[PDB]
This record gives structure tokens, C-alpha cells and sequence, in this order.
């Protein structure tokens, strides 16, 4: 089970924005991916976490941090653009035979002007 | 490793009793160990995401960066939201993929029969096809009556019955109406 919040999350263009993407169940096998969806809902990868590492796909502002806790994780947009306005979600999966994919609820980013 | 993977279709549209080719594409160059690929397809069905046992990988494409997901004979029960999966070393990626199924509205059973008593005819068109389709009587401005059925292939059954007084040399038409498919079918009468 995963969960991804605040549900919508508003800021400036220039803040640093927060989402928490919290896990029922952590294992050092899972794999966890932060995506945005496309204007036709597609998943787009922007940063994954694996073997304690946060690894952005094209741009390095996104960053994932896990908690203390391990369950948690913050989800970071570093220096938010107008453009990162969107819904995003957090999905895991683990490296196991059998393993299913699960998401988290969708989450909206508007990051406003000035 | 900066692994993603990509869908470059994201809606198929399948003609029921023919196959699927379900296609993802995957970033070979961060990719480059080819041999701890893991390529899945899943099914999302009650918001729960499981591995296809319709499918068949393609794995001669992998190579390729080409994840292709092979199903034999599409039924409307097959149709609705995949998953294309990806597992490359410690990474992975996954991409949505919609199958819409459609079957024409083609074979057209016909009836004609007089009504006892009443002097009117009875005329009747059924077809099977899918999704639903409606049905319309060309030239005529007495209203039939249609209603459907599912089959246990998960078809429609569209029954069309027209009642009236038969007009001299006139045949009839019946047009079944596919509208989320836009194909127009129909079935002539002849009285």
C-alpha cells in the first residue's frame, strides 16, 4: 500500500516542494520510482530510489530522500518551475518472482508565478 | 543506471479472433547487460495488477530495446488496461497500454413475417458485433423496436423489429449503427 501528500500541493516558482510518498511495507529489494502522468495519463519516470540511492532521469532536481523510518520518503522538486505543474505519483515494485506493480493515488503540483 | 522504458502506441484497437502486438520500448544503453532483462506484462483488473497468462513475449526483440507482448485471438474479455514492465539490474519502468476491442456488425440474420390478424407485417434484423450498436429502419417513420443481449463470448446481440403495413414494391433496410467504431452495416428485406 503506498500513499503520496499532500493530495495537492501549491507553490511558487522557486520553492523547494515536498510531496511524502509513505510505504506499508519496506524491504531493501523494493524499488521506487516517482512519476508524472502525461496529459493523456501515461507515467513518466523522473527519479527512482534502490540500493539507498536516488537516481533522477534527466533532471536533477527531482530527488527522493528516505526518512529515518524507511517507510517514508520525501519526495523533492528542488527550484520548482512553472513547467513541474502536474500530478504525480509514487509506484514499487520489488525484484521478486512474483511481484506486482503498485501506485500510489495521484497527487497535483501547481507551482504559480512569481 | 537512467533506465526508462516507452510505449509508442498507447491505444490498440483489435478486431475480436485476431492477434495483439503490445509494444514497449526500453533504453538499451543503460541497458547493456542483456542477459538479467525482465520483461512483463500485466493486466489491471479490481485495481490490482497481475502478470498476463494471455500473452506471449516476442523475446527475439529484446536485443533490439523492443519489449513485444504477443496475444493470439482477442476477446472482448481481453480487452481493457495493461501494463508493460521492465527490469533491468537495480532499475525498472513501466508504461500503460489500452486494448479497445471491436467486432463488426457484418452477418445479418433477416425475418419476414405477416402478423395474424392485424394485416401488418413483421420484419426483424439481428446481428451480433461490438460494442453496442444502434440500429436505425431507412425511409420509414414508424419506430422499431431494439433491444440486445450479451452472448457468452461477450458480444452484443442487437435484435431490431419493425411492425407496419407493407407498402407496395417497397423493400427494407435495416443499418446497425457501430458508432464508437463508426461502421455503418445493413440488411435489405424484400416483402
Amino acid at each position: 500500500s503506498l500513499t503520496f501528500y499532500p493530495a495537492w500541493l501549491t507553490v511558487s516558482e522557486g520553492a523547494n516542494a515536498t510531496f511524502t510518498c509513505s510505504l506499508s511495507n519496506w524491504s531493501e529489494d523494493l524499488m521506487l520510482n516517482w512519476n508524472r502522468l502525461s496529459p493523456s495519463n501515461q507515467t513518466e519516470k523522473q527519479a527512482a530510489f534502490s540500493n539507498g540511492l536516488s537516481q533522477p532521469v534527466q533532471d536533477a532536481r527531482f530527488q527522493i530522500i528516505q526518512l529515518p523510518n524507511r517507510h517514508d520518503f520525501h519526495m523533492n522538486i528542488l527550484d520548482t518551475r512553472r513547467n513541474d505543474s502536474g500530478i504525480y505519483l509514487c509506484g514499487a515494485i520489488s525484484l521478486h518472482p512474483k511481484a506486482k506493480i503498485e501506485e500510489s493515488p495521484g497527487a497535483e503540483l501547481v507551482v504559480t508565478e512569481r | 543506471m537512467l533506465f526508462t522504458v516507452t510505449a509508442p502506441k498507447e491505444v490498440y484497437t483489435v478486431d475480436v479472433g485476431s492477434s495483439v502486438s503490445l509494444e514497449c520500448d526500453f533504453d538499451r544503453r543503460e541497458c547493456t547487460e542483456l542477459e538479467g532483462i525482465r520483461a512483463s506484462l500485466q493486466k489491471v483488473e479490481n485495481d490490482t495488477s497481475l502478470q498476463s497468462e494471455r500473452a506471449t513475449l516476442l523475446e527475439e526483440q529484446l536485443p533490439l530495446g523492443k519489449a513485444l507482448f504477443h496475444i493470439p485471438s482477442v476477446q472482448v474479455r481481453d480487452s481493457g488496461q495493461y501494463r508493460c514492465l521492465v527490469i533491468c539490474g537495480a532499475a525498472w519502468d513501466y508504461k500503460y497500454l489500452t486494448v479497445k476491442v471491436k467486432a463488426s456488425y457484418m452477418r445479418i440474420d433477416t425475418r419476414i413475417l405477416e402478423v395474424p390478424g392485424t394485416g401488418e407485417v413483421q420484419l426483424t434484423c439481428q446481428a451480433r458485433g461490438y460494442p453496442l450498436a444502434e440500429v436505425s429502419w431507412q425511409n420509414v417513420s414508424v419506430p422499431a423496436n431494439t433491444s440486445h443481449i450479451r452472448t457468452p463470448e461477450g458480444l452484443y446481440q442487437v435484435t431490431s423489429v419493425l411492425r407496419l403495413k407493407p407498402q407496395p414494391s417497397r423493400n427494407f433496410s435495416c443499418m446497425f449503427w457501430n458508432a464508437h467504431m463508426k461502421e455503418l452495416t445493413s440488411a435489405i428485406i424484400d416483402p
